[PDB]
């Protein structure tokens, strides 16, 4: 199918209509989404079958067609681009600077930006358009307001 | 059966709406990938 380069809706049709469920991110021939999007399943791309190469349900990420060729990360001062994909909605940039999740085993940048569930593996980007992470799994705060991690994998 | 769809380029856009906090927020992150708050 098709394999250039860009981000794309991630879409079911075994619910009511076409059923937008995320969002991910196609780069060097592979496509890059979050594990809660497919649960691993394999996807299709025209005529075209894209199967499962790596995966990882801790940091909910997902790779298909080759390994996780991401790896750009956020320089801690910033502003960075939320390249949001909403269910039935137009692909758009929200400019925002992170905040950060402080965990057990350090520090990463946080969105608070709220979007639809099936927005999910929407790209976050910096200043040169390198994909720092993931959009799509995060926590609920005090204020009742979602706050996303920038979800990055490793690149081997 | 779950399909893909081309929705656009990656690109940073100039002058894009600008929005939201930055919250300092201790998490932890279980074996399931759920991030939860710490307090
Ligand atoms: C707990 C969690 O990560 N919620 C999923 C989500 N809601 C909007 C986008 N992603």
């Amino acid at each position: 199918g098709e394999t250039t380069d860009g981000v794309y809706r991630v879409m079911t049709r075994r619910l009511l209509g076409s059923t937008q469920v995320g969002v991910g991110v196609m780069q060097e021939g592979v496509f890059h989404t979050m594990w809660h999007v497919t649960k691993g399943a394999a996807l299709r791309s025209g005529e075209g079958r894209l199967d499962p190469y790596w995966g990882d349900v801790k940091q909910d990420l997902v790779s298909y067609c080759g390994p996780w060729k991401l790896d750009a990360a956020w320089d801690g001062l910033s502003e960075v681009q939320l390249l949001a994909v909403p269910p039935g909605e137009r692909a758009k940039n929200i400019q925002t600077l992170p905040g950060i999740f402080k965990t057990k085993d350090g520090d990463i940048g946080a969105v608070a930006l709220d979007y639809p569930a099936g927005t999910s593996g929407s790209p976050i980007l910096d200043k040169c358009g390198r994909v720092i992470g993931l959009y799509g799994n995060g926590v609920v705060i005090k204020n009742g307001s979602y706050v996303s991690a920038i979800t990055q994998g490793k690149r081997e | 059966d779950m399909y893909i769809e081309r929705a656009g380029d990656i690109t940073w856009e100039k002058d894009a709406e600008v929005t939201g906090n930055s919250p300092r927020l201790d998490v932890a992150l279980d074996e399931s990938g759920d991030f939860s708050l710490v307090e």
